[PDB]
């Protein structure tokens, strides 16, 4: 706070104006919070194991009155820890121990229990655990589970205008999507007939569902339609008139009542006429007997006398029907209110297409729809229909479903039942009908209020839930016949069923994937990731551009520019900087509440639907002092659109200027200047930078780079503040400050650094200490850097001097021309750690031996192996060397005449064993940094395995002893201090042996109780050391359990150092790729007047076409930065004094006006200042905020301080001719990444390799790669040219002809180039396959 | 209309939606 | 993998075949021993070709 | 029996212990699409390889750089047979041990087997027949394939890491097929239209544009020289500027006789640069072709006429030279791009203001009901659009001619020598549209549903875009990426139906 | 239309390639259709010289030997 200790070492100069009101939260939040919610004790149905338990429980038997309920659960300590779990290969997991209660009710109750046995914590499954960094270890490999984005459960109303039927007219359909259970769809048609289909099944007329809910015809019309009252009073037809009913209709006759004619025939009834009737209160008018010819009667009508049905409900009345029901004494007739514009007569026409009548009829036709072909039954239809939407078992909307359902239906209750009710169905239909009537609107799927985000916690809960139902069937099945007190809740509940639901998820699921770890950003950008793919999601082939496209709701939640560019674009994205999961699971973003005309710093998080109505200001706005908007009108976005908004209107304002982007995009300096296409590519490639040998630091930056390094776990951050007691390349020991220290045990924090080891991507992950002996460190400071981090910042590469100019075509397209100085400085060098394996299996002929005796190898070959047959640690090896000797039995070689003479002449005994030994792949060369030997339990460990075991044994004791020693000294040094208070004897105390100190007491005080405390914790450690050593020894000596057939396994780990060579991919942060073309001597490099060459020569032509201008700015400011450095490098080399240095640096940190940096003279003028300058002499680190970043003027002014031109261009001279270059060229310092495509991976070549058995075709078996695949398109290419023979040779002798290939090869060596082609085995196989059927296929003629 | 799909329609001879008569 | 037409059987190599880079060397050793058997007397050649 | 022959026509029997239905004999033939054997894709091929490609400007148009290691493994049989043909190896085994040892003598054996022996190079999207071309191999240290720049167009091959595949023509007929059909030099013209596909690409054409160009006053203006020879002697020595207006004696040729080359000599009014370039132009081409500014369009029509007049061989050797010289002089030019190279109009801010009153005018007309909402919208959209055109044609005038220089008098004005303009004018890279986005305001973007936002992007890239402006820019990007990524696959489908029908 | 016109090809091996295989094989097998090659697709499947370009000389020379003395 107000600058840290490693901030005193080096400070990044920060342009940008806008003060940051909110700071970047924990970037790993999502991953961690969710699982914390999954596994936790929640005393209620809130999601958790508790809830998932309470769902499937209690389990009662079938009618047997045997019930099983649930008490409580617990997670046991992990069997192995995370590190051990990786080496051995098992999964990092904890036992789930759950208390169960078995009750059996006395048969023919009043409910009472014969006996209830409480089975103490039956064990079911081991659930995986998340690392502190948010990763899971499934089998020895760090894996991340990506959050999913799917359609939220609820109701959704869509259109389908256009494409359907090509008549226009649109359509309106509703869809009810539960979290679990079947889908219910409502949709219209061109005939305005409402239809319903359950799931995707056959279309059915809508009303058939209402009947299954026990609604008669009479009640369907009464729900969806209003009532037009017709009275027969005195004689001939009066009618009730609601004055609003006449809008949108033309008078069909004389409209007159109260002796006054309001409207005549042929006069449409407008707002004027309607006003007259409303104000004159005309309830009853006289109508003709012919008007009811179209009106549909509402209820049923019978003849009171004859008891016969005159007309059924929902029947069109006619002039004759009116006569037959009038003489029967009917005064009133109810008809439908039907308007072809406002309230539509839809349901009415749906009934006429309805084949059913009563509930049983509908249930039959429904049961026969879902499960057709089988005879229907009443109980079957009833059972099915009740099991669909009404069963607590087979249907749930959960909380999100019910909430959005009720919310979208304009209800009050925000939470409710998890099944569907008749009230619920009726309302949805009403809304669809309301929309067709023109009042109300349809949602859109792309809105982020309808897009829900799951995550590890939620997903595991579903899987664990699945386990409990499949175990549920069993418990009931067993509790059916159970004998009373013999069985207990163990014999019922199994492990394998439940354990396998969760195991099948984490093990293989589209959402569980290898952490992409070549790079911290890669990690951290993977752990925040969204996916619309996988189970319960769409597929690349299924969904179109609507969903892929960026939506207005994406602001501040999902990053627009970080998405993969490819088959799935917009199907991934990444999480925004400030985004957070809504309580219900939506995406909400931070905002500032603007009351009256002031911008308040209270933050308010708004979800996608929450933000809709409010008016939100811009992150970039000008306010001052009290924070009143400076301009009279300011740019804002309100509803789905952006326009200028008035001074005091705005309800809220953006929190930060960054909040729109993602950690990836937030790391691109001068992002505001790059076209979005190149920006995408930039944040996409930045994740690919393989770390380097020397972590550099970005010279040009954003200021997020600090946050990414620390929040990702690659680095090591101080737990508590203090002074460094001990610094080693291995560990770091900090003596805690007492204020931060807990009273007991005293303590020091010991950090064990990760050393050279294999990453998932086979890169090198190694930590280095960044602090010096006896240096003050404060809590939350970086103790040691990881790979690709520099002094706490994030360096994914190394910045270097770059010049833009065509150089003799060697840069032609994007190609990059790099000075030899770069490769000599070994700065772009990269370290790879590869794991190679050797397996000794079991064959029916015999077991395979790892022995060092290998047929047909010289003494030079077997040199690098020890007596046991495994290469020594540290021995440098190259391609072809034997890492592990292996030999497998193959008996009776069955040789030939000429081979027998050869052996006869040379008297060689051809061994009964063939050589399987593991040898280094062709071309890769490195140093062996390690060897592991896993052995089956029961086979005798060989020499080397034992040597290794003793070493590990010995190594374990040293580490543990090291622990105890530093720990004990740390504790006794505190006892010395407490003993000196109240009874101080300074020189006296340290004379006698330290172990006997514990006897001295103290005067009555808490200090006596402190000595007591330290005593307890001391002895605890003494024994804790003991127990830890024992466990480790057993874990070392215990034979690791292996697969079937494998007797023993040897894994060798090589550390290859690849530097850089033509063909490697290199790119800047701006989306500018390149492939190094030529490596040029320093002699030929363009140099400046000072004689200093330039490291890299880029082609300028790439800049205008792809519009990324930041890459130029990044160069310029960079140049300026190096300037401030170089200057300092001179004054430090001048050793001017603390004053001059201090003076000049201050000038830099101010820079002319109005920036947020502030600065020094709080810093200690001597020890702190001189150290800061020493770190800046390489260059002056600068921070360009994302959209707050520096400006041209600021850069030129910094260039003024630099001594370098404003143009940013200088004169350059060709190192060859020494002559000048016409025109100035731009030179500066651009940060550049080495992506890992490196050419000596991609390159492959094959002459003649192995071949596939089923069809003879080139197949790589040696990691000697199978040949290149020759396609259809490539065939056409040969056919367009006239080249027939190349094509025949391509698809015959070169591949598929088992003869022609050998007959050819012999000709190639004989020196005769020909081909004797024959027939490709593919077509030759096809003949037998065809002939294998009843088809006779012959080859005719001659 | 137009574009690459327009080309495919031409070579596919498809009779248009609201054609003329000769 | 890939959901692609790659199926397990497509990855099983043939071990009973003889590689051409080899078959050429078989045809060569014949030419070799046939050359060297001409270095002996007609009876030594007949006797060695017989044994 | 049914399940055996063709499974799925009745019950779909499922395989033992595995849920997935067992594949029957009919399913063995069938697939996606039709047959698996020849359908894409289609059998693996021996003697082949692949890797990342890089530039290699030194190459002649008929060759390509091949990694030493790739070539060793590819020609292994050739190497073995040649090694014991000359008697460097006792037998094939000893030869194998030799190349496996990489004995120094073997590299020389490979130079023999490579010399006259084309290899086939291919790229991903094999569309037209130019997708495969033959080259003469050149042994190269390093793991990257070097590809002659002039061909990169036919392949649509960038250097951003695209990889290419190599194939060896084993049989003799294939060697001669490769050399006489698929050789690089034998297809220089697109089969779609007779225009040359070997047209120089970007650096090279910027070279020739900077070469033949003229400023108003430069060292040596007005003097006279005997011939192109002494023109280069003048330039390289630093006496004369590359572009200065100068009369020099040149000798052109016209074959306008009957199969016979006429010669004619005169004093041509030209520049120094065009004089030097004339050294390359073969024979019967007139000097008229090089006397202009030589943009990318003209520089192609140069090659075409050269082909339609002198024939093939002269055109090839011509083409090589243009590339070599293009790259070379462009490097001398020191063309670059700075931030001060993008000139914003001084009048931009004013145009925006004027265009801003119209919108507030139409708004006032809509508030009073004088105009309907839709009619309002269309109006505002039009004025902003007109504004964009105004600024574009503002910055275009300023950028283009603003070089104002003095010859012996006060002033005169010519086409600007500003870096970015030369790029866009020559035809190398960049275009009036993209330049407009750099300096003048860029556009009015479009919301996903296809409507166009009525508040354009008033800023550009030389200035900053604020949050909103960038966000609005995003939809356009995303539809772009999406359209190409899906539309790439679609193009292929069209050719498929076509080649099937033909 | 192009997709419709490509449907008719005399040679069935070509048709079994891009059309629906099952139907082609049956519908041809009943009539006892005898495929003479002569086309491109079919010669590629069976693996001999394409009846165009370099191969055109071959096919020509064979086509005349056929149905001839
Ligand atoms: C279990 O997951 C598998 C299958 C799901 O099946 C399936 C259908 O559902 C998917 C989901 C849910 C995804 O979220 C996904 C994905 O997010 C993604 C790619 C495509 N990846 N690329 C492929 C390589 N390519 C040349 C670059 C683009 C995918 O295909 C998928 C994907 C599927 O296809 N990509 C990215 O997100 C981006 C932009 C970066 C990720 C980079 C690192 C490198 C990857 O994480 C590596 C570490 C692996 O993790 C994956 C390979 C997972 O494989 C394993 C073994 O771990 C694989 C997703
Ligand atoms: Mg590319």
């Amino acid at each position: 706070m107000v600058y840290s200790y490693t901030e005193k070492k080096r400070i990044r100069k920060d342009f940008g104006k806008r003060p940051q009101v909110l700071d970047v939260p924990y970037l790993l939040s999502i991953q961690l919070d969710s699982f914390q919610k999954f596994i936790e004790q929640d005393p209620e149905g809130q999601y958790g194991l508790e809830a998932a338990f309470r769902s499937v429980f209690p389990i009662q038997s079938y009618s047997g009155n045997s019930e099983l309920q649930y008490v409580s659960y617990r997670l046991g300590e992990p069997v192995f820890d995370v590190q051990e779990c990786q080496i051995r290969g098992v999964t990092y997991s904890a036992p789930l121990r759950v208390k169960l209660r078995l009750v059996i009710y006395e048969r023919e109750a009043p409910e009472g229990t014969v006996k209830d046995i409480k089975e103490q914590e039956v064990y079911m499954g081991e659930i995986p655990l998340m690392t502190d960094n948010g990763t899971f270890v499934i089998n020895g490999t760090e894996r991340v589970i990506v959050s999913q984005l799917h359609r939220s459960p609820g109701v959704f109303f869509d259109s389908d205008k256009g494409k359907t039927h090509s008549s226009g007219k649109v359509l309106y359909n509703a869809r009810i999507i539960p979290y679990r259970g079947s889908w219910l769809d409502f949709e219209f048609d061109p005939k305005d007939n409402l239809f319903v289909r359950i799931d995707r099944r056959r279309k059915l007329p809508a009303t058939i569902i209402l009947r299954a809910l026990n609604y008669t015809t009479e009640q369907i019309l009464d729900l969806f339609f209003e009532k037009v009252i017709f009275e027969i009073r005195d004689n001939k037809l009066q009618m009730e008139l609601v004055p609003e009913r006449l809008r949108g209709e033309t008078a069909s006759f004389d409209i007159e009542a109260n002796g006054k004619v309001y409207v005549e025939k042929g006069r449409r009834i407008t707002a004027r006429h309607i006003r007259q009737l409303e104000k004159d209160d005309v309830k009853l008018i006289e109508v003709p007997v012919e008007y009811i010819a179209g009106k549909v009667v509402a209820k049923d009508y019978i003849d009171e006398s004859t008891g016969e049905l005159i007309c059924a409900a929902n029947m069109e009345l006619s002039l004759d029907l009116l006569a037959k029901l009038s003489q029967s004494g009917h005064k009133r007739i109810e008809t439908l209110f039907t308007n072809d514009l406002d309230h539509g007569p839809y349901i009415s026409e749906t009934l006429r297409v309805d084949p059913t009548n009563d509930r049983l009829s509908a249930l039959v036709e429904i049961y026969r729809m879902m499960r057709p072909g089988e005879p229907p039954t009443r109980e079957a239809a009833e059972s099915l229909f009740e099991n669909l939407f009404f069963s607590e078992d087979r249907y749930d909307l959960s909380a999100v479903g019910r909430m959005k359902f009720n919310r979208s239906l304009l209800r009050e209750e925000i939470e409710g039942s998890g099944i569907l009710s008749k009230d619920d169905i009726i309302d949805v239909m009403k809304k669809l009908i309301d929309i067709r009537n023109g009042k109300g609107e349809v949602d859109d799927i792309d809105h982020l209020g309808n897009r829900r985000i799951r995550s590890v916690g939620e997903m595991a809960e579903n899987q664990f839930r699945v386990g409990l139902v499949r175990v549920e069937r069993a418990v009931k099945e067993r509790l059916s016949l159970g004998d009373l007190d013999t069985l207990m809740p163990q014999d019922m509940i199994n492990a394998k069923p439940i354990s396998a639901a969760v195991k099948e998820f984490f093990g293989s699921s589209q959402l569980s994937q290898f952490m992409d770890q070549n790079n911290p950003l890669s990690e951290i950008t993977h752990k925040r990731r969204i996916s619309a793919l996988g189970p319960g999601g769409l597929t690349r082939e299924r969904a179109g551009f609507e969903v892929r496209d960026v939506h207005p709701t994406h602001y501040g939640r999902v990053c627009p520019i970080e998405t993969p560019e490819g088959p799935n674009i917009g199907l991934i994205n990444s999480l925004s900087v400030y985004a957070q999961t809504n309580e219900y699971g939506f995406l909400e973003t931070p905002y500032r509440k603007v009351t009256d005309g002031v911008v308040t710093d209270e933050i308010h998080y708004l979800s996608a639907i929450e933000e809709g109505n409010y008016v939100i200001a811009q992150a970039n706005s000008n306010l001052d002092e009290e924070g009143h908007f400076v301009e009279d009108l300011v740019t804002c976005r309100s509803k789905g659109e952006s326009s200028l908004f008035s001074r005091d209107q705005v309800d809220y304002m953006d929190v930060s200027t960054q909040q729109v982007v993602s950690v990836g995009a937030s790391l691109i300096p001068f992002l505001e200047h790059d076209d979005a296409n190149r920006a995408l590519m930039g944040a996409n490639m930045q994740r690919q930078a393989v770390p380097t040998l020397r972590a550099d630091k970005p010279l040009v930056g954003t200021g997020m780079e600090r946050a990414v390094a620390v929040d990702s776990g690659v680095t090591a951050v101080a737990k508590r503040g203090g002074v460094v007691q001990y610094v080693d390349a291995s560990r770091i020991v900090i003596k805690v400050n007492e204020d931060e220290m807990y009273p007991g045990e005293a303590g020091i924090d010991i950090y064990n650094l990760t050393k050279y080891t294999r990453s998932n991507q086979n890169t090198c992950i190694n930590q280095m200490p960044c602090v010096s002996l006896g240096e003050p460190v404060e809590r939350g400071d970086v103790l040691a850097d990881g790979p690709s981090t520099d002094l706490g910042e994030l360096a994914l590469g190394q910045n270097m001097r770059v010049a833009f100019m065509p150089w003799n075509g060697y840069n032609f397209e994007d190609s990059i021309l790099v000075s030899e100085r770069v490769v000599q400085e070994d700065r772009f060098t990269t370290i790879h750690i590869q794991e190679l394996a050797c397996v000794s299996r079991d064959t029916k002929l015999g077991p395979e031996e790892i022995t060092a005796d290998i047929p047909n190898v010289g003494e030079a070959a077997l040199s690098k192996l020890d007596e046991s047959g495994i290469v020594y640690i540290g021995a440098e090896v190259t391609g072809g060397d034997i890492l592990v000797g292996k030999v497998t039995p193959k008996g009776e070689t069955q040789l030939t005449p000429e081979e027998k003479l050869l052996r006869a002449i040379f008297g060689e005994k051809a061994s009964d064993v063939k050589d399987s030994s593991l040898r280094v792949p062709n071309g890769v060369s490195g140093t062996v940094i390690d060897v592991q030997v896993f052995t089956r339990d029961g086979v005798e460990k060989d020499k080397r395995a034992l040597e290794i075991e003793e070493m590990q044994l010995k190594q374990a004791k040293k580490d543990l002893s090291e622990e105890l020693q530093i720990l004990e000294a740390g504790l006794f040094s505190r006892i010395r201090a407490v003993l000196v208070a109240g009874g101080v004897e300074a020189e006296k105390l340290d004379k006698l042996p330290r172990d006997r100190w514990l006897e001295l007491g103290l005067t009555d005080e808490e200090k006596q109780n402190q000595l007591e405390q330290l005593a307890e914790q001391y002895d605890e450690l003494k024994h804790e050391f003991e127990k830890k050593l024992e466990a480790k020894r057993r874990k070392i000596t215990q034979g690791d359990d292996l697969a079937p057939g494998v007797l023993k396994i040897v894994k060798v780990y090589l550390a290859v150092k690849r530097r850089i060579q033509p063909g490697d991919k290199m790119a800047g942060r701006h989306g500018n790729k390149g492939v190094i073309s030529k490596i040029n001597p320093i002699e030929d490099m363009p140099y400046d007047e000072n004689g200093t060459p330039v490291d890299i020569v880029l082609n300028p032509l790439g800049v205008p076409s792809r519009m990324n201008i930041g890459q130029i700015l990044e160069t310029h400011l960079g140049m300026a930065a190096k300037g401030i450095g170089d200057k300092i490098n001179a004054m430090l080399k001048q050793q001017q004094e603390v004053a001059k240095l201090r003076e000049f640096i201050q000038r830099a940190y101010d820079l002319g006006a109005d920036v947020r940096q502030k600065v020094d003279l709080s810093t200690f003028s001597d020890e702190e200042v001189m150290r800061l300058a020493e770190n800046l002499r390489k260059g002056m680190p600068i921070a360009t905020p994302v959209f707050d970043g520096a400006k041209e003027a600021e850069i030129k002014e910094l260039l003024k301080l630099g001594d370098l031109p404003t143009s940013g261009q200088i004169r350059l001279y060709d190192g060859r001719t020494g002559e000048q270059f016409e025109r100035p060229v731009t030179v500066g310092y651009m940060y550049m990444l080495k992506l890992n495509h490196l050419v000596d991976d991609k390159m492959h070549a094959r002459s003649t390799g192995s071949y596939s058995l089923v069809t003879q075709q080139p197949l790589g078996g040696k990691a000697q790669f199978g040949g290149q695949r020759f396609g259809e398109m490539e065939v056409w290419a040969l056919e367009a040219y006239g080249a027939a023979y190349t094509l025949q040779e391509m698809l015959t002798v070169k591949s598929d002809d088992v003869n022609g290939r050998t007959k050819m090869y012999k000709n190639i060596v004989d020196g005769n180039h020909q081909m004797e082609p024959g027939m490709p085995e593919s077509f030759n196989v096809l003949l037998k396959e065809i002939r294998s059927l009843g088809i006779n296929i012959e080859l005719e003629d001659e | 209309t137009g574009g690459l799909p327009r080309v495919a329609d031409l070579f596919e001879a498809r009779r248009p939606k609201e054609p003329a008569i000769l | 993998g890939d959901d692609e037409d790659s199926h397990l059987g497509d990855f099983i190599e043939d071990t009973t075949l003889e590689l051409p880079l080899d078959s050429a060397t078989t045809e060569s050793l014949r030419a070799a021993t046939h050359d060297v058997l001409a270095g002996l007397t007609a009876r030594e050649a007949k006797v060695l070709r017989m044994r | 029996v049914d399940a055996l022959l063709d499974n799925g026509r009745r019950g779909r029997a499922i395989t033992g212990s595995n849920k997935r239905p067992l594949k029957s004999l009919a399913d063995m033939i069938k697939g996606k699409q039709g047959r698996f054997r020849q359908n894409l894709l289609g059998k693996r091929v021996d003697y082949s390889g692949r890797s990342v490609i890089t530039v290699g400007p030194y190459l002649r148009l008929h060759q390509c750089g091949l990694p030493k290691k790739m070539a060793l493994e590819l020609f292994k049989p050739f190497i073995y047979g040649k090694l014991e043909l000359r008697g460097l190896a006792t037998t094939i085994k000893a030869a194998k041990k030799m190349v496996e040892r990489e004995e120094a003598v073997v590299w020389d054996i490979l130079d023999e087997v490579i010399r006259e022996h084309p290899v086939l190079l291919n790229r991903a999207p094999t569309l037209h027949r130019l997708g495969i071309q033959a080259f003469e191999p050149v042994l190269i240290e390093g793991k990257a394939i070097q590809l002659h720049p002039l061909v990169c167009a036919a392949y649509n091959a960038d250097f951003d890491g695209d990889q290419m595949a190599v194939h060896v023509p084993l049989t003799l007929e294939a060697q001669l097929e490769a050399r006489a059909l698929m050789m690089s030099t034998n297809n220089i013209l697109s089969p779609a239209n007779g225009e040359p596909i070997i047209v120089p690409s970007q650096d090279v054409v910027l070279g020739l544009y900077y070469m033949t160009r003229d400023c108003v006053n430069a060292k040596g203006e007005g003097m006279v020289l005997t011939g192109p020879k002494e023109a280069e002697r003048l330039y390289r020595s630093g006496l004369a500027s590359l572009h200065a207006r100068v009369k020099v004696r040149i000798t052109e040729y016209e074959k306008d006789a009957n199969g016979e080359l006429v010669a004619k000599t005169s004093l041509k009014d030209t520049t120094v640069g065009r004089a030097i370039l004339w050294m390359i132009v073969p024979k019967g081409l007139p000097y008229s072709i090089v006397n202009q500014a030589l943009g990318k369009k003209a520089i192609s029509k140069m090659l075409n006429t050269c082909y339609r007049i002198l024939g093939l061989k002269p055109t090839v050797i011509f083409a090589d030279q243009i590339m070599y010289t293009g790259f070379a002089y462009a490097a001398r030019s020191g063309a670059s791009v700075g931030i001060d190279d993008m000139v914003i109009p001084e009048k931009k801010h004013e145009i925006i203001s004027e265009a801003e009153a119209e919108v507030a005018e139409i708004q006032e007309q809509f508030q009073s009901g004088l105009v309907t909402a839709g009619e309002r919208y269309n109006k505002v959209i039009d004025i902003w659009a007109a504004a964009n055109d105004r600024v574009s044609k503002a910055m275009m005038d300023n950028l283009q001619t603003e070089t104002v220089i003095n010859r012996d008098g006060q002033e005169e004005k010519q086409v600007s020598f500003n870096s970015i303009y030369m790029m866009a004018d020559s035809g190398a890279r960049g275009s009036a549209a993209q330049i407009r986005q750099l300096a003048g305001m860029r556009g009015l973007m479009a919301k996903p549903d296809g409507s166009i936002i009525e508040t354009p992007i008033t800023a550009n890239f030389r200035e900053g875009l604020n949050v909103l402006q960038y966000f609005i820019s995003t939809h356009g990007a995303r539809k772009g990426l999406a359209d190409t990524a899906l539309k790439t696959a679609n193009s292929g489908y069209l050719t498929r139906r076509l080649v099937d029908v033909a | 239309g192009i997709t419709k016109a490509s449907l008719a090809t005399e040679s069935f091996i070509s048709a079994a390639s891009f059309q629906e295989t099952t139907r082609v094989l049956t519908e041809a097998a009943v009539a006892g259709k005898r495929d003479e090659l002569r086309g491109l697709k079919e010669n590629v499947i069976v693996g001999r010289l394409i009846p165009a370009g370099t191969g055109y000389a071959y096919h020509q020379d064979r086509m005349r030997r056929r149905a001839a003395g």
